[PDB]
């Protein structure tokens, strides 16, 4: 048995949506806090003065349901490191706004993408947030195993995908995150939500996220294979990964639409439970060493 | 400087007395202001200052349909996060009887003057959330004959003995700051394992509106407490009283406590060093309310039976941001 | 509210996303609810174009499931919709045209579908999404024929060529404008003046040469591109914010409509000079449509919930 | 927030260049503003903002009797202690040609608009004494065609290597505060035992008056420094340039330093940890100017060849009070 959430980017009714997913078996929900498309303006008139409400009301769920069931997502239009000054400024303000809102709601965690090399300003806005007021919320960075650019189909005739290997280039993504948490000065409130893809990278660059503060793994529906009886499964190698990630007691996150209408979402989830059930079983040492992991003791003054 | 979280509003909104008491205050005031024959001719303009998730607004609506009188509402609120709840309430329910304003009340340019302003901006020591400053900054848009609710509040102090609490404050030393800062700021606390050495006495009072020629919110006050037991002083419990309208009040002063109101605990003012007091003696203490343009703070000392250090000089250990 | 005829919903959501004149002369509207309790969308037909956005004076209406990010007419009774749900849906108008019915709703994108365009023949369509994919649809079949991960970031705009059923322009936040032609083994080709400009945010083919187009960037510039020359022909700083849309007039020598998040409309000539400008909107301007019946009339909608008819010199 | 001491003014008043350069700036500007035939018909109104012990005032008087033109003076000054010197000068010497005003320039209600305002409110990193904010708060009383002196200033940065200075900053740890605060604030320092790793580059610029539709003084800027030697980065020297009027300038940028001007040392921006840099590499750093209503601060990071911690997030280690 594992803890796992749904990742949605569309929620017409928050009550109904939550019910659906919990009835499907999920532990929690990743959803937006403001409408993903609801670009807001903060400086120039008249848009600046747009009549409200800016978003949904808190009253739509119990405090308990907020604290325990909902993971926030940053709006996708928010680009603090844009090269366009005006965009940069609205993104700053908007990011602050969506962040203070998550904190106002007391969400247990909030998601933010690292989908490019440069996140200096995103990092600086977030650090600035962490050192303002008091809240305990976790920040999850959505970083992918393989950069979006290195995943694209080789289908631009005049811009081929540079065919033979770069040892560094398969690692660029870890450096996105490395640099990010170094600037944020290893805050303990900033962890990783690693996105798994269809094509796993070279085994080394998977090694790379050994030791890092992974708190979740995002599996898109589109990477599941399909068995003799139309059910969703994973490649042999993708299973190696799950088993490893299970040891870290990460939470799993299913994202994207269903690509097998022949059954519910609960089938993807069902499979995961199956893998947890069928892990290389806990031994004498491992059962004993359980509530002790990464716990630092000073040794004794033996004398 | 900070914004209240959704769950905070949630918990306090459930108070069984604070809200009905306000409804009753607006009710009384409406009548005293529009006479029976004028009832449909006169629409009182009512401004709620710090409207939160809207319970004072609702309670105003409930007051008007109890006085059977007519009102125009503004709901001013600084917290943009709460302003979200409000703006949702006003579209789903209230309608354009309520105008929701998302700004600070010191800042808002009001389209019109008010008949009555309304606020609950009080802390356990009455004026420790800068309600003086806020209502002073808002009063220029109150009609010349305008009522404020509340009309006044008054703080109080009583000396206490408690090793238990003295030890809890002590335990509040943090790295990277004065090793004695714990002692120079007031704690909101449910006072339990303690002894009250003398009856509470009034400390600071503020009236609203302030028809004061030139307004000054700073204060200095001296209190003498008769002590008739031997003991050791570890600090002062503060409490407060407030007049909403006429006889309708709220209080956390134990001798007049409002039955069932859980919305405020008392405050604690500690002292750096405990002071022995002989049966028969008088405790003299002193409090100052201080300010500049940026922040307001308290500073205090005991002058009898011995002196303490003047506590918190300059707001060096704590201030409240303006 | 004269009747709000059967199946039309009581209220129309504040955020108007799209507006399209039929050759007939009627007006198609798309609307999202982008804030408040329910995050939905709706579709509307207004045979009286002067009577919009007023709900009771409409010919037909229908609640969609999620918001509408984009749409387009299919032939004369078809309405093709880009959903928040990640679905592309097709709604087909009533025979009396007083009812609007679901035809297919296919959940094929992994994230919000943000752009949709109808190919010249009218049998096929191409859509773009935040999932970074571009998809080609058989509208008759109700299936995805082809899927393309050409881009490295979310897709902002796709647009079919006027006349060639296999050529379409797309642009994304990965800073690429792609000329497509499915006839090639490698379909996409990267067209632009040179190396990185500002991000491309909107596209329109010239209605008279399958050879020439305009693109708009996040910095407020509209530029004119020749594929035949591959160099940046002419440009102009038309806006103070993002350029969200470009619409050519039906005129022989056509005019260019140009909408933006600075809440303004501009009409430009052949050489991109300013002929007209309107502040009528007090929120974002989302779409523009030229009257088929009167070619000096132009209609625009915004998030201010205004439906506005312009007379153009 | 603080007031300069008498001896401070005393020392800087002896600068042999800052003063003559200002005299020359006002001189040039007067001519360009009142033509020869108008000389007795037109009396330019001149406001000195932050008048100190009055040397800019005198220098204005010297400028007018050099341009042979006529001027009305105001001497605005926030420091009441200096305002004493001024008010003594104006009774003993200046006469009613000079009106001395004892207030803040953000605050003063000016009886009339100005032809030219004049100020020296600059620090070694140009805008690090909040001259932006002050002149912005004063500009509403400058005539629509009014000149500001200075017209603009520009900050600069260059990376440096110095173990000596890295060790001096380190030595600035104090009890009762972040054990790394030393590292998150800029030091005014006479840079001596150091190596400059790359040529200075411009950082932040401000123009006056600010005909900006809606004014914003905040900033973010990215700099790339070519490094052609192996070494270890310990921080950034800041310097500045300013245009008083037209070609008349002052500078502490080494390549354009004003001969004999001792009035400003350079500034140092340290970094928490030193960073190795290979010959051939590029140092990318980033600076933000930040603010709220109460204070302005800088925050900065290195992004190449490796990252540092974002320094000073929130002004937690240092801010300048508004
Ligand atoms: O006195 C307390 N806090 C000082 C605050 O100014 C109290 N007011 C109470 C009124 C109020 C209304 C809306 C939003 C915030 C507030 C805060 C306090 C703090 C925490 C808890 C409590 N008491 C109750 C005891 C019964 O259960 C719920 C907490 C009281
Ligand atoms: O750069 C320095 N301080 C930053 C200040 O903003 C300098 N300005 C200089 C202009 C000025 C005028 C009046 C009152 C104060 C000030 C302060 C500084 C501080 C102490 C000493 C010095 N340098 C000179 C070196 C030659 O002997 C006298 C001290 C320079
Ligand atoms: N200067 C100000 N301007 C506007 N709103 C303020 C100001 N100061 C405090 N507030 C708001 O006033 C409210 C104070 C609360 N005690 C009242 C909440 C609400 N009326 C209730 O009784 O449940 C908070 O929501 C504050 O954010
Ligand atoms: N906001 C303000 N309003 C009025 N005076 C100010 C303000 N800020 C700084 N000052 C004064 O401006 C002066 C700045 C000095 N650098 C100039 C002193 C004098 N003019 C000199 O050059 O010797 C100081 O005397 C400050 O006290």
């Amino acid at each position: 048995r594992v803890s796992s959430g749904r990742d949605l980017n569309c929620v017409p009714e928050i009550a109904d949506t939550l019910g659906a997913v919990a009835k499907q078996g999920f532990d929690f929900l990743c959803m937006p806090v403001f409408h993903p498309r609801f670009k807001r303006e903060f400086i120039q008139e008249p848009a600046k003065n747009r009549p409200g409400p800016q978003t949904r009301s808190d009253l739509l769920l119990s405090g308990r349901d907020w604290n325990t069931l909902i993971v926030g997502k940053l709006s996708p239009w928010i680009r603090p490191d844009s090269k366009v000054e005006k965009i940069r400024r609205n993104s700053e303000a908007a990011m602050l706004q969506e962040l203070n809102f998550g904190a106002y709601l007391g969400l247990p965690a909030f998601l933010l993408p690292l989908n490019q090399e440069d996140n200096t300003n995103l990092a600086r806005v977030l650090t600035n947030h962490i050192h303002t007021g008091h809240h305990s919320s976790m920040f999850w960075m959505r970083v992918p195993l393989v950069a979006p650019e290195d995943l694209r189909d080789d289908i631009i005739e005049n811009a081929p995908t540079t065919h033979t290997e770069e040892y560094s280039g398969e690692e660029k993504t870890w450096m996105w995150w490395h640099n990010f948490r170094t600037l944020c000065d290893y805050s303990k409130r900033i962890a990783v939500a690693l996105e798994i893809g269809a094509d796993l990278p070279s085994n080394h660059v998977i090694d790379r996220w050994l030791g890092e503060p992974i708190k979740a793994a995002i599996l898109p529906t589109s990477i599941f294979l399909t068995n003799k009886k139309g059910f969703p499964v994973l490649s042999k190698m993708h299973q190696r990964l799950i088993f490893r990630l299970l040891k870290l007691e990460v939470q799993f996150i299913i994202t994207g639409t269903n690509h097998h209408s022949e059954k519910e979402f609960c089938s993807y989830l069902q499979y995961l439970e199956y893998l947890s059930q069928n892990r290389p079983p806990p031994n004498a040492y491992e059962l004993f060493a359980k509530g002790y992991e990464d716990y630092l003791q000073s040794p004794l003054q033996p004398l | 400087m900070d914004n209240l979280e959704s769950q905070t509003y949630e918990v306090f909104e459930k108070d069984p007395i604070k809200y009905s008491q306000y409804q009753q205050a607006i009710y009384k005031c409406l009548l005293d202001r529009v006479p029976e024959e004028e009832k449909d001719t006169n629409v009182q303009v009512l401004m709620v200052l710090g409207a939160g998730r809207g319970p004072l607004v609702n309670a105003s609506l409930r007051a008007a349909k109890q006085a059977d009188r007519r009102i125009k509402l503004y709901a001013v609120e600084k917290n943009p996060n709460a302003v979200v709840t409000l703006e949702n309430w006003q579209f789903e329910e209230w309608g354009s009887q309520v105008t929701v304003v998302s700004s600070d009340m010191r800042e808002w340019v009001a389209p019109e003057k008010a008949d009555i302003i309304v606020s609950e901006l009080l802390g356990s020591f009455a004026d420790n959330e800068l309600s003086p400053e806020c209502l002073d900054g808002a009063q220029h848009f109150l009609k010349d004959d305008g009522v404020s609710i509340p009309g006044e509040y008054t703080s109080f102090l009583a000396p206490i003995s408690s090793s238990k609490l003295y030890n809890e404050v002590r335990a509040c030393r943090e790295k990277d700051r004065d090793p004695e800062a714990q002692f120079e700021m007031p704690y909101v606390v449910r006072l339990h394992n303690f002894h009250q050495l003398s009856a509470p006495q009034p400390c600071f009072t503020f009236s609203h509106p302030n028809r004061d020629p030139m307004i000054d919110n700073n204060r200095y006050c001296t209190l003498e407490f008769p002590v008739e037991v031997n003991t050791v002083l570890h600090g002062f419990a503060g409490y407060f009283e407030t007049v909403l309208y006429q006889d309708i009040t709220l209080s956390i002063r134990p001798e007049t406590h409002s039955p069932g109101m859980f919305s405020w605990f008392p405050i604690l003012f500690p002292i750096k060093q405990p002071i022995t007091v002989r049966e028969g003696q008088t405790i003299c203490v002193r409090f100052w309310r201080c300010s500049n343009s940026k922040k307001v703070w308290y500073e205090w000392a005991v002058t009898a039976p011995v002196c303490s250090a003047i506590h918190n000089p300059t707001g060096r250990s704590y201030t409240i941001g303006l | 509210e004269w009747n709000l005829p059967p199946n039309a919903p009581a209220c129309m959501e504040r955020q108007l996303e799209a507006a399209r004149y039929r050759s007939d002369g009627a007006l198609l509207l798309g609307a999202s609810s982008l804030s408040g309790r329910c995050w939905a969308g709706s579709l509307w037909l207004f045979k009286d174009p002067c009577a919009a956005p007023n709900e009771g004076f409409c010919s037909a209406g229908v609640q969609t499931e999620a918001g509408v990010a984009d749409l387009t007419w299919v032939g004369e009774r078809g309405i093709l919709v880009a959903s928040d749900s990640g679905a592309v849906e097709l709604w087909e108008l009533d025979e009396n045209e007083t009812l609007i019915v679901s035809k297919f709703c296919k959940y094929e994108h992994d994230d919000i579908v943000s752009t949709v365009s109808v190919l010249s023949s009218g049998t096929q369509a191409v859509s773009g999404s935040k999932d970074i994919c571009i998809k080609v649809w058989d509208l008759a079949q109700q299936v995805v024929l082809s899927s393309y991960r050409a881009h490295a970031a979310q897709v902002t705009c796709v647009a079919a060529s006027p006349h060639k059923d296999s050529v379409f322009l797309s642009c994304s936040e990965d800073n690429r404008i792609l000329l497509w032609d499915t006839r090639c083994p490698k379909p996409a080709s990267q067209i632009g003046c040179s190396a990185p400009g500002y991000l491309p945010t909107s596209l329109a083919w010239h209605p008279q040469q399958s050879e020439v187009f305009v693109f708009g960037d996040e910095n407020g510039t509209v530029s004119l591109v020749d594929t035949k020359s591959t160099s940046c022909v002419l440009s102009s700083a038309v806006h103070s914010q993002c350029v969200t849309g470009l619409v050519f007039s039906p005129h022989s020598v056509p005019f260019l409509a140009s909408l933006s998040e600075d809440c303004s409309l501009a009409v430009l000539d052949s050489s991109l000079s300013e002929l007209f400008r309107s502040q009528a909107h007090r929120d974002f301007v989302r779409d523009a449509t030229w009257s088929p019946l009167n070619h000096s009339l132009l209609t625009t909608v915004g998030w201010d919930h205004q439906v506005v008819h312009h007379v153009v010199p």
